[PDB]
């Protein structure tokens, strides 16, 4: 599971980078990851739609 | 000379071996009596 | 949940259920104890 | 002609699983060897 | 069956478009994994 | 008819893993290389002893 | 069809992944200096 | 009209991905350059005197 | 001639397939170069 722990790092770090709080554990890290993974693409898809 | 005529595709990847040939060989044998592949596939044996 | 389940089976003595992870790990556990544990804890989560 | 190309996809797709096997072999042996080299570090305990 | 051909043809041609792109898609998905491996190998050079 | 529906999830998902991996490498390395350079910061106690 | 015959040149094996090649360790010093450490101790 | 827009979709299917992913590597390049710079500056400075 | 017209379904239907496949194999050539172009660009960034 080392390949997973090292993503939890990155996830928590990206959340702080983007100013999200996070008093929580690794379980659900993938939930949180998926939420950012799309947020950082849908927020864009939506702005791109607006622009067009 | 040998490397050029024979070993021309023995690197391909790296550190990884020439997977392309590990496959080419497996395509031979499949052709040349496929029963081995029925067994190799059945028990998860692979090219390489 | 990072190590999910590939398959499972129950001992006839239903108190123990064994589920096997996708990595081939057999999680052997008291099944009754586990239902009571997670049901009661998850009961107040909302 | 589509089948020829379908075949190329199968060939070229399946290769990935053997690349995975290759890295499995490649890492795992080097990982052991350079675990053996941790005794160079035990032989650094030497210096302690 | 001209109506059933009309429907079948659009079903098929649309898929053909998917195949038409997937051929390139596989190459770059392959690239990503092969390159991901390459990175790891240069990391080994750094470990040396 | 819908064979262009999937593909997008995989393009998305593969890019995500591509990025998670590159990020995984830099955070791990930035984190530990940082502790490594810190050890060097600790090595330059020794000028103090020098 | 390879038959790498040139009286003026020799061919590069142009399937060599330049990117993860040309870098084994040798470092005789890695261990002989422990001998030297003991010598210094001597 | 689809077949042409679909061919144009290679750009709408985003050759730009090459650019976005490249940018991600332009970034990883500089970030990795900073951590290696650290290793080198530090091993380099903690010496010699 | 109605029967000729029915034949014309299949005759033009396959030419549609023919021109489409001419492009499909031409993809295969172009996409192998697509792969290397991207792989090569990465390999050098890593090298520098």
């Amino acid at each position: 599971s080392l390949f997973n722990e090292r993503k939890y790092l990155l996830l928590r770090k990206k959340l702080d980078e983007l100013h999200y709080t996070q008093p929580l554990q690794i379980e659900s890290a993938e939930l949180v990851d998926k939420l950012l993974n799309d947020l950082l693409k849908t927020s864009e898809g939506f702005q791109k739609l607006k622009n067009k | 000379c040998f490397a050029h005529q024979i070993l021309q595709n023995y690197f391909v990847d790296f550190p990884h071996p020439p997977l392309d040939l590990l496959q080419n060989i497996d395509e031979i044998i499949k052709y040349n009596d496929p029963i081995l592949h029925q067994h190799l596939k059945q028990h998860n044996f692979k090219f390489v | 949940s990072r190590k999910g389940i590939v398959d499972y089976d129950l001992n006839i003595d239903a108190k123990y259920l064994v589920v096997i992870s996708t990595l081939g790990e057999k999680y052997v556990y008291d099944f009754h104890q586990l239902i009571a544990n997670q049901k009661k804890h998850q009961q107040d989560v909302t | 002609q589509s089948l020829t190309d379908q075949i190329l996809s199968v060939e070229q797709r399946y290769k990935e699983k053997q690349e995975n096997l290759i890295r499995s072999e490649q890492i795992r042996r080097e990982e052991v060897i350079y675990n053996a080299e941790q005794k160079l570090s035990r032989q650094m305990k030497l210096e302690e | 069956q001209m109506q059933n051909r009309k429907e079948e043809i659009q079903i098929l041609e649309m898929e053909a478009q998917a195949a038409a792109r997937l051929r390139q898609v596989m190459e770059l998905r392959e690239k990503e994994d092969r390159q991901r491996m390459v990175r790891m190998d240069m990391d080994i050079h750094r470990q040396q | 008819q819908l064979n262009d529906l999937e593909k997008l999830y995989e393009e998305k998902q593969d890019a995500l893993m591509r990025h998670e991996r590159e990020r995984r490498e830099i955070i791990t390395y930035e984190q530990e290389m940082r502790y490594s350079k810190l050890v060097d910061a600790e090595r330059q106690v020794r000028e103090e002893r020098l | 069809k390879i038959l790498p015959l040139s009286k003026t040149s020799y061919n590069q094996f142009t399937n060599y992944n330049v990117f993860n090649v040309a870098h084994q360790e040798t470092e005789a010093e890695a261990k002989l200096e422990e001998s030297k450490h003991k010598i210094r101790q001597m | 009209q689809q077949m042409k827009k679909l061919e144009e979709e290679s750009r709408k299917a985003i050759q730009i991905a090459e650019n976005s992913r490249k940018a991600d590597l332009d970034f990883i390049d500089q970030e990795l350059q900073k951590k290696r710079a650290n290793d080198n500056k530090f091993i380099a400075s903690k010496m010699e005197e | 001639e109605e029967d000729r017209d029915n034949a014309l379904i299949q005759q033009w239907r396959v030419e549609d397939t023919e021109m489409r496949l001419r492009r499909e194999t031409l993809k295969q050539k172009k996409l192998q170069d697509l792969y290397k172009y991207e792989e090569e660009n990465e390999k050098k960034l890593i090298e520098a």
